[PDB]
């Protein structure tokens, strides 16, 4: 692919997301989604091979079905109230269809199956984009229509997402599928607090995006897509594996690391309403994500796996391309808890 | 090769007394070893142990044991002089307490 | 400025620097044949850059200072003990073969990077496309196992497919008895133990796999022993080749851009040489790996990045 | 979520088409122009929670 | 010759300096909790002809 | 739920309303600013470590820029956070003042008139 | 005399396409080293 | 000592170093000035001095 | 609502059910997607004409435009799938699992 | 109390800027100086606590714990430098960094004024311990041990967190002084019962309570020597400190919510003491000893009397010192013979007499010989339990008989009998090991000389 064409496609993806974020008209929001998908399909196919083509096809089918349901919900809402402005969604059937369409776009359970497959079928850069930038538009719409949400449906989907993310991640040796299941669980956490406080949703999204960016950038720096290939990195660059171990611990939600901050905050918010059983269940379930993060840390940093002879040659060369934002991303992923009250600036 | 992998053999353990018959067991470098021994002994026994015990032994009476004993002595003297009971079953004056009006 | 998407966007294009004499050349041949002299003569006459055959310490000559390192920290294999004890139960044979393939891949990447950066041609002795013959001669003699051949084929499959095969393949044919006579006249006590079956296996692999499969990508110039000393005739035979059949004419600016991004970044070149396949011949335990890596990091110019080693005379570090 | 770029810049990117009581071509009126106008004027400025009642 | 000695043993002032800085910060923290100084019913006292505050 | 998005008078993308100028600015020795500078210094050290450069001495200009950028952003972040908390307090106090029926101050009782159950420990 | 570290037998536990293999997934293969499946000879 | 150019030479990149130092100094001066004006405006609005 | 509205809604539901239930051909599912787009066009046009929302009359045309884009996207992908397998069966898209 | 916190944070860069062959000396010297500074916290009042600021305070319960932590750091450093000689400089500095971070987290945990800050630090102690265990442990089981150490803790502490935030929504504060002054009784409802369980189970699993103790033998056996020292001496006392803090809001529910835990503690104390009688690994015996002593501490905290609280404080301090000393004593033999089997090396009194004296004194303090503070705590708890119910003297009595038995058993197995003939590599004791034993044991008897410093706020 031409670099000019790649830049144009990335800019079109971002423009579709921005159009979703700045629009007041439902038609313009739908157009933003369409433009984002149209530009996103070729980016997933940048390195051409059958797996990338399969991932792109599955992604297109899922997102096109979601957009059809989105448009039908908009039209039903218009039928029962001649309104185009994104507001309290005057019809409940239309609101149910809207919620299901947005959940399918986000990959929330039980519309979760496509996320591990698409993530595994594409490159690490495409996976970074898909798991970070592609969450902004549906979450922005959900934040805008939160007051009309049905808490039962969204809470059911969020709890299912957390459970399924943990259970599915428990079974993986491929790093991209691990990241996808982690994303599913974190989306569940984000949507669990949405009917109560959208500021907490934004805070969780920001912290998750920072940690995911650090994770994907560390995985690109050490060209590993499997557990066994990541188990070699200690014999080439131990600093990368140590930073990865601390980042995994933060993603597990352990204090005093930054990944503990959202869950903590969310739990507190849920106890400001009554909502006692659900946060307890959510934390006990997030223990599963912590377990498979810890297994990855065992494989890559806390023990030393056997290496190969040809690795000696790799000792003689340095990394050519350097990521300028990786150190700041790591620091923000780990040492940010003491600045928790700054979340007031989010609302 | 009838082998599984290329590995170093497990090495024998080093005796610190071989190269240093008076070795103190702190370091293989004799001078660093001797000074580690010296600093451990000086700052562990001479400074923290003895001086800390002396400091704790002479800590001033912030627990107010002697003050309480003297106050009790004055109270007992006064109460025995005036024939009052040494202690009262009530520690709060009933005139400052308002019981509920009705018990039925 | 480092070559990248920005350089390609404005200005830099590879297709313009090709001036009809790019012509990646390789000069293959059996053991002790005079292919190196012929390659040097070809490079001198045509004005191309000559690459001597990649040995155990080829990577050493391109990083740090060009001096070779200790065999323990680089290679971890011996050609002399391969000749002495080819059936050693310590895995020396396939370890040497795998390290040599990695070295050849690095040299091919260097040559391609030079050609794509300057437009000047290159002349190589052997390549990644020709290394396999030795592996075959190793397997037919029982020197390595079948699992080693499977691992070698996997690595070659995932590595050699990303580059362009050479424009013209030059072969020097020498009979096995003549090779034995040359080896005896040489005097190296390690090469006198080469049995004729090994050389015959190398020749069979060449003439039955390499030349037939290379002739489909481009025409192959074969020369006997006597008609290789006359290098000017070989050069003027090269100068009249109609090279319009292989993948090289099917290259445009974007494919060249991708290839140029690949040939630099030697880590990406060597990515798949260390795949987690645990053959006992090439697998190294954690304790030995840690000890050897600690030993390597203590070399005088290796602890930090090239410009940041003040123990080899790097100044102004605290502003770099 | 919603960055009110239109409000900040005063651009009117899509607000012209949100409601049926807003400046149609040739002054063609919607079938329910008066009802929507009355509802909008009732609900203006008091928030969704109060307007719903 | 004190250059080598200093560059070898300058790490021995970090902990005493930290102790002094911690003492200073504790005094600063005490400075921010004087809202009831000489105001409790148990310890309220008339000032001496010279002293300004009852405690620092 | 969104508490403060529809608060009347809010300019969409301001980040710092003019009213916030009536609040005392954070001191330049604020411990939160010191921690932000510490985060910048840690970022510089990690940058040195990843690039295989001497961690503490490699780039002093780069480390200085890291610390300066973190402090510069942290100052305005702290200003906005303090403004938001001041706004919350202002609205809470105004609402309590305007709805006295929902916030009554009931008569005070001393502990000599309050009957508390005693639970012996035995 | 020295700390235990993982060997080849330990490392092979993570080399499969999945953890906790079953009868159904014992035939799942790990993806190719580069994400390129061999081309089928689907001649038209 | 190095066999290759090692584009970062013994002398540092003076343009980049100057740009970095200038950016840091300008940011510090801007921050000091902004804090001074903020203190002045707060004092004026609340009428302390 | 009139009977026509219910009929159009039923058509949309039928097309959605047809899309969600794959048989073998990807082309049939793409046809179901196009049918859903057509049903949405008809429903929106009927609503906009009934209420005399003059400026909304351009909205259905916009829908059609993006429908075409979506239709083109799908076809492009189908081409690649066919070039890999010689067929457009959804059974062949099984290299990636959960 | 930043005058203690800041010097540890300064230990961090002092270690990372030290010369390669001076890390142990500098760390030990400045750790001992920090312990000497922390000695001043023992000046406590009779009425309230030392309220340093809005964030930190010192009581008569937390000051001896802080002193024990700061004193344990140099001993851990002394015990670790033998088996880390072959390590690289960077990894040694990382190990020392883990120890320093653990000390900092413990120091801030014992003095936090709010319960959520206490929770955050009390969970933050997990990371350095897990890293130490799983990176510097010797055998392959360490990995499993780490997992057992982690989830057992977190499965207890995640409910507590929820309860904590719930409480802050009900009373408006988690400050311990406000919580104590504004205390209100807990009614008898299912919601209150589950709040009680959420507030109690994390500390119960930290002690650990019998039945929830399986993580402890694994973690304390597979850990390196410093890890075992800090796990037995300080990290087990987090549960007791947290329980004594949290019980102020649980009355009068405790009056009947303590019965299952009291039964578990008494019977499991008998059970773990019995388990110590048939143990082939010397470290596992010491771990099960810790379990029995902590069961005693749990009983003392649950019956909620001034005498039981004083006994619990004294027992925690005494057990910390004694168990750390016993782990070091076992580690000397392990480093000599590279095996933890108790019957492998026998008759060591003939080869190492002074080490045999250290063994005798440690085992004497384990069985609570009077007038050691071990015995003082045990006797106070037994007297309080007798007041609670006269029948407890049976179970407690049985425990006193079993403990001594296994204690002396350990001694008789290792020091007496005849030496093993084929073991010829038993070198004379180093000055470092003797100094370590002395620096463990002398503070115990010195504390016996003045027992009111470890008797707590009651
Ligand atoms: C809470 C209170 C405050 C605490 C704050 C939080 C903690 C501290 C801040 C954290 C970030 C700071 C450092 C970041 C960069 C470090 C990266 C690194 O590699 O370090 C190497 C570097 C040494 O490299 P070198 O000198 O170039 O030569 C050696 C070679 O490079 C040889 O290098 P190598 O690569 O060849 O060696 C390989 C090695 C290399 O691997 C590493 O070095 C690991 C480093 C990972 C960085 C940490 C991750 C990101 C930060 C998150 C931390 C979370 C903390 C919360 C608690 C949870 C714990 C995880 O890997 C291994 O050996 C594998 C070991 C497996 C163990 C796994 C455990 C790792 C996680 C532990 C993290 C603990 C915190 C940091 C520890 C200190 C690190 C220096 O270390 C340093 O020297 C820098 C540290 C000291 C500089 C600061 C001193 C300031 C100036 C002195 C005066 C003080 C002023 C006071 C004012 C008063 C005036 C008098
Ligand atoms: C009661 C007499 C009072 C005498 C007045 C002065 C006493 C000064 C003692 C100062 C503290 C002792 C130092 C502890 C470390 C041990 C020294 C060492 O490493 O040996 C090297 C040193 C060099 O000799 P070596 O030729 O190389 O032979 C070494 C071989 O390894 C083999 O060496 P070995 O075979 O000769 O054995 C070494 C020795 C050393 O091993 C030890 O057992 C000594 C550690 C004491 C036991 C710790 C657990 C018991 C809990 C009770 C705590 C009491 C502490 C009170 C406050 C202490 C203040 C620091 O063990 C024994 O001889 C048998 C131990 C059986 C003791 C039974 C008594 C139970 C309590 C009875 C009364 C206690 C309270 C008194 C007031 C009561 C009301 C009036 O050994 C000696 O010089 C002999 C040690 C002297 C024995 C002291 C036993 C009585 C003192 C008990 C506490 C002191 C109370 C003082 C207050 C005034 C009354
Ligand atoms: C190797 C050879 C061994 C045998 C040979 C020995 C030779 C003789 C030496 C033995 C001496 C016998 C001891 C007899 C006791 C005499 C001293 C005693 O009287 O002093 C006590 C004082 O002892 C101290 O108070 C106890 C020491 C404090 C313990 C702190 C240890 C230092 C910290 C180390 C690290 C901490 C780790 C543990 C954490 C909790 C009494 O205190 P007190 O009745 O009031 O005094 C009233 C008058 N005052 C108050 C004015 C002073
Ligand atoms: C894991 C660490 C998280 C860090 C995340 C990235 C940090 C760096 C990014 C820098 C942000 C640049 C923004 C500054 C330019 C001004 C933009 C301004 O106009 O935007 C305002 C918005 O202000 C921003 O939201 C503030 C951004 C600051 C975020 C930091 C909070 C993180 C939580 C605390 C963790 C500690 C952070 C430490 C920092 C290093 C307008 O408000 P408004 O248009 O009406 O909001 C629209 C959405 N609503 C209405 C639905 C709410
Ligand atoms: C391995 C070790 C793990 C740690 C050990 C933790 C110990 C936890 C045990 C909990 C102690 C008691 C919990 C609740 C107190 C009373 C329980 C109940 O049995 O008592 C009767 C309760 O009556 C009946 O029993 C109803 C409860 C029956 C259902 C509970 C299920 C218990 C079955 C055993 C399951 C095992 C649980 C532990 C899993 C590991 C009292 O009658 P009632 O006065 O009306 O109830 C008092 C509460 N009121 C006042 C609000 C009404
Ligand atoms: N891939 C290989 N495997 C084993 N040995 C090799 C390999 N490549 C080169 N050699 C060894 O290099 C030696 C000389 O190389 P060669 O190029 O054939 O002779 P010359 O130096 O005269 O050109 C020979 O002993 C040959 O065996
Ligand atoms: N809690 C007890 C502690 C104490 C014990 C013995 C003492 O001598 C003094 C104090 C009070 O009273």
């Amino acid at each position: 692919m031409n670099p000019i064409i790649y830049t144009t496609l990335i800019m079109t993806v971002m423009s579709g997301t921005m159009l979703v974020m700045i629009s007041s008209h439902w038609l313009l929001i739908w157009i933003g989604f369409e433009m984002n998908l149209l530009a996103m399909i070729p980016v997933l196919m940048k390195n051409f091979n059958p797996r990338a083509t399969e991932a792109a096809t599955k992604y297109f089918l899922t997102q096109a079905t979601a957009s059809m349901m989105l448009m039908m919900a908009i039209i039903i809402n218009l039928l029962y109230s001649g309104q185009w402005t994104i507001t309290k969604m005057f019809n409940p059937v239309a609101m149910t269809m809207m919620t299901m369409a947005l959940a399918m776009k986000l990959g929330l359970s039980p519309f979760h199956f496509w996320v591990p497959e698409v993530t595994q079928g594409i490159s690490l850069q495409a996976g970074l984009l898909l798991l970070t930038w592609q969450k902004l538009a549906p979450l922005s719409v959900l934040c805008q229509i939160s007051q009309s949400i049905n808490p039962n449906l969204m809470l059911t989907m969020a709890m299912l997402s957390i459970l399924i993310g943990g259970w599915g991640g428990l079974n993986q040796t491929q790093l991209r599928k691990i990241m996808a299941y982690s994303s599913i669980a974190h989306m569940g956490w984000m949507t669990a607090v949405l009917p109560y406080n959208t500021t907490m949703t934004i805070l969780n999204l920001l912290i998750y995006i920072t940690m995911t960016l650090a994770m994907f950038m560390l995985l690109i720096h050490s060209s590993a897509t499997t557990t066994l290939s990541l188990s070699h990195t200690w014999n080439k660059m131990p600093v990368i594996t140590s930073l990865m171990m601390v980042t995994l611990l933060s993603m597990g939600g352990l204090p005093p690391l930054s990944g503990f901050m959202p869950k903590w905050m969310i739990i507190q918010e849920m106890t400001k309403n009554e909502s006692i059983i659900m946060p307890t269940l959510m934390a006990m379930t997030a223990l599963l994500n912590l377990y498979f993060y810890m297994r990855l840390a065992y494989s890559s940093s806390l023990t030393m796996f056997p290496s190969t002879n040809n690795m000696k040659m790799k000792w003689q060369f340095e990394h050519t391309k350097q990521m300028k934002l990786l150190p700041t991303m790591i620091v923000l992923s780990t040492l940010v808890l003491p600045m928790t009250p700054a979340l007031s600036s989010l609302n | 090769p009838t082998i599984r992998l290329q590995e170093d053999p497990d090495p024998e353990d080093e005796n610190l007394y071989e190269k240093n018959p008076d070795s103190h067991g702190y370091d293989k470098d004799p001078i660093v070893d001797l000074w580690n021994m010296r600093v451990v002994f000086f700052f562990g026994f001479s400074i923290v142990l003895v001086l800390g015990s002396t400091f704790v032994a002479y800590l001033p009476d912030y627990r107010m044991q002697e003050w309480a004993r003297r106050e009790a002595e004055r109270l007992v003297k006064y109460r025995e002089a005036n024939g009052l009971p040494l202690m009262e079953s009530n520690c709060f004056d009933p005139n400052k307490i308002q019981l509920p009006e009705d018990e039925d | 400025l480092q070559y990248g998407p920005l350089a390609f966007v404005l200005g830099e294009r590879t297709t313009r620097k090709l001036t009809e004499t790019s012509k990646v050349i390789t000069v293959d041949g059996n053991i002790c044949s005079g292919k190196g002299r012929l390659a040097r003569e070809i490079a001198e006459k045509l004005g191309l850059r000559h690459f001597p055959e990649a040995g155990i310490h080829y990577a050493d000559s391109t990083t740090g200072d060009g001096k070779p390192l200790d065999v323990q920290l680089s290679g971890n294999c011996s050609l002399e003990k391969f000749y002495d004890d080819p059936k050693s139960n310590d895995g020396n044979s396939y370890r040497l073969q795998s390290w040599l393939y990695a070295s050849r891949l690095l040299q091919y990447a260097d040559a391609l990077e030079h050609l794509l950066s300057t437009g000047q041609g290159v002349v190589l002795e052997r390549s990644i496309y020709s290394d396999f013959v030795f592996l075959e001669a190793m397997y037919r003699q029982g020197f390595i196992r079948k699992q080693c051949v499977e691992h070698y084929n996997e690595v070659k499959k995932v590595t050699a497919c990303e580059y362009l095969p050479p424009h013209v393949v030059v072969y020097v044919d020498v009979p096995v008895p003549e090779i034995q006579s040359r080896i005896q006249k040489k005097g190296n006590p390690h090469e006198m133990k080469i049995t004729a079956a090994y050389l015959q296996d190398i020749e069979n692999a060449y003439k039955k796999t390499f030349l037939p499969e290379m002739s489909e990508k481009c025409e192959v110039l074969q020369y006997s022993a006597r008609e290789a000393e006359d290098a000017e005739k070989v050069v003027e035979d090269i100068e009249y080749l109609k090279c319009d059949k292989g993948p090289w004419p099917d290259q445009d600016d974007r494919t060249f851009h991708r290839l140029r991004m690949l040939v630099q970044n030697k880590l990406e070149v060597l990515n798949y040489t260390t795949i987690p396949v645990y053959l006992p011949e090439i697998t190294i335990g954690a304790h030995q790996s840690d000890r050897v890596f600690q030993k390597f990091t203590e070399l005088p110019g290796r602890k930090y990045s090239p410009g940041y080693n003040e123990d080899v005379g790097d100044k102004w570090i605290w502003l770099k | 979520p919603f960055f009110d770029v239109q409000k900040r810049l005063g651009l009117d990117l899509d607000r012209w088409m949100t409601i049926q009581s807003a400046e149609q071509p040739h002054k063609i009126p919607g079938r329910c122009h008066a009802f929507e106008k009355e509802w909008i004027e009732c609900a203006h400025g008091i928030g969704g929670i109060r307007a719903e009642k | 010759n004190v250059l080598q000695i200093v560059r070898d043993h300058w790490v021995h002032i970090l902990v005493p300096v930290g102790f002094v800085f911690g003492c200073y910060l504790d005094r600063r923290s005490d400075e921010k909790l004087t809202a009831f100084r000489n105001k409790s019913l148990l310890f309220k006292r008339e000032l001496r002809p010279n002293e300004e505050v009852t405690w620092k | 739920m969104t508490m403060m998005s529809g608060r009347p008078g809010r300019v969409p993308l301001q980040f710092l309303p003019n009213e916030a100028r009536s609040l005392p600015p954070p001191k330049l020795t604020d411990p939160r600013l010191v921690y932000m500078g510490f985060l910048g210094y840690c970022s510089g050290l990690i940058d040195n470590a990843i690039r295989r450069r001497p961690v503490v001495s490699a780039g002093l200009h780069r480390q200085l820029l890291y610390v300066t950028s973190f402090v510069f952003f942290g100052y305005y972040l702290l200003k906005r956070q303090d403004y938001m908390y001041a706004l919350r307090d202002h609205d809470m106090f105004a609402y309590v003042k305007s709805h006295p029926e929902d916030f009554p101050e009931k008569d005070k009782k001393t502990y000599g008139e309050i009957l508390e159950e005693f639970h012996p420990v035995r | 005399a020295r700390q235990w570290q993982p060997d080849v037998e330990w490392a092979e536990q993570f080399g499969g396409a999945v953890m906790y293999p079953t009868k159904e997934t014992a035939h799942w293969k790990p993806p190719p080293w580069n994400d390129v499946d061999p081309p089928k000879d689907t001649l038209v | 000592k190095f066999y290759i150019r090692e584009p970062p030479h013994g002398s540092p990149d003076w343009l980049k170093v100057g740009l970095t130092l200038g950016t840091s100094v300008f940011l510090w001066i801007y921050l000091i000035k902004q804090h001074k004006e903020d203190v002045l405006e707060y004092k004026r609005r609340n009428g302390l001095e | 609502m009139p009977l026509v509205y219910m009929n159009i809604i039923m058509a949309f539901a039928i097309a959605l059910a047809g899309l969600l239930m794959y048989r073998s051909h990807l082309m049939s599912s793409l046809l179901c997607l196009e049918g859903m787009m057509l049903s949405l066009f008809i429903m929106s046009t009927l609503i906009i004409l009934n209420t005399h929302f003059t400026l909304a009359n351009m909205m259905p045309i916009i829908l059609l435009v993006f429908a075409a884009c979506e239709a083109a996207l799908g076809l492009s992908l189908l081409v690649m799938v066919s070039n890999t397998y010689g067929t457009d069966y959804v059974q062949n898209l099984n290299l990636l699992q959960c | 109390m930043l005058k203690i916190i800041i010097p540890t944070t300064m230990l961090l860069p002092m270690t990372w800027m030290s010369k390669h062959n001076m890390i142990w000396i500098n760390a030990t010297v400045h750790s001992l100086l920090i312990s000497l500074i922390s000695l001043s916290l023992l000046n406590q009042l009779g009425e309230n606590s030392l309220n340093f600021s809005l964030t930190f305070f010192s009581d008569s319960l937390s000051a001896p714990l802080l002193v024990l932590t700061t004193w344990l750091l140099p001993l851990m450093l002394m015990a670790s430098q033998s088996h880390l000689s072959k390590e690289t400089t960077t990894r040694k500095k990382l190990y020392i960094t883990m120890l320093i971070l653990l000390q900092l987290f413990l120091i801030m945990t014992f003095t936090a004024t709010e319960l959520i800050l206490f929770y955050i630090l009390f969970e933050a102690t997990l990371v350095p311990t897990l890293i130490i265990i799983t990176r510097w442990g010797n055998q392959t089981e360490r990995l499993n041990a780490g997992l057992y150490f982690l989830f057992y803790t977190l499965a207890g502490s995640l409910p507590l967190l929820v309860a904590l935030v719930y409480i802050q929504n009900t009373t408006g504060s988690l400050n311990f002084l406000i919580i104590h002054y504004w205390s209100h009784p807990l009614s008898n409802s299912w919601s209150n019962i589950f709040m009680w369980l959420a507030c109690i189970m994390a500390f119960m699993v930290k002690m650990p309570l019998y039945g929830l103790h399986l993580w402890l033998p694994k973690a304390h056996v597979e850990a390196p020597i410093a890890g075992s020292m800090v796990l037995a001496a300080v990290l087990l006392k987090l549960g007791g400190y947290g329980m004594m803090r949290i019980t102020t809001i649980l009355n009068p529910l405790t009056n009947y919510m303590a019965y299952p835990f009291l039964m578990l503690s008494m019977w499991g104390m008998i059970m773990t003491s019995s388990i110590c009688l048939r143990q082939t690994d010397l470290k596992s015996l010491i771990a099960y000893s810790s379990v029995s002593h902590m069961a005693l501490v749990i009983v003392a905290i649950m019956i909620q009397t001034p005498w039981s609280f004083m006994g619990a404080t004294a027992l925690m301090i005494a057990h910390g010192l004694t168990s750390s000393m016993l782990f070091c004593l076992a580690n000397t033999n392990y480093e000599r013979v590279h095996s933890r089997t108790m019957i492998l090396a026998r008759g060591l009194q003939t080869l190492l007499p002074l080490m045999a004296t250290w063994w005798l004194v440690a085992s004497l303090t384990n069985l609570a010989l009077p007038p050691s503070i071990n015995l003082i705590g045990e006797l106070f708890i037994i007297t309080a339990s007798f007041s609670w119910s006269n029948i407890t003297i049976i179970l407690m009595g049985m425990n006193m008989m079993i403990t001594a038995l296994y204690s002396l058993y350990m001694l008789i197995t290792t020091q007496r009998g005849k030496y093993t003939h084929h073991i010829n590599n038993i070198k004379p004791s180093f000055t470092r090991e003797n100094a370590l034993m002395a620096l463990h044991i002398l503070p115990l008897l010195l504390l016996t000389l003045n027992p009111k410093m470890i008797l707590g706020p009651l």
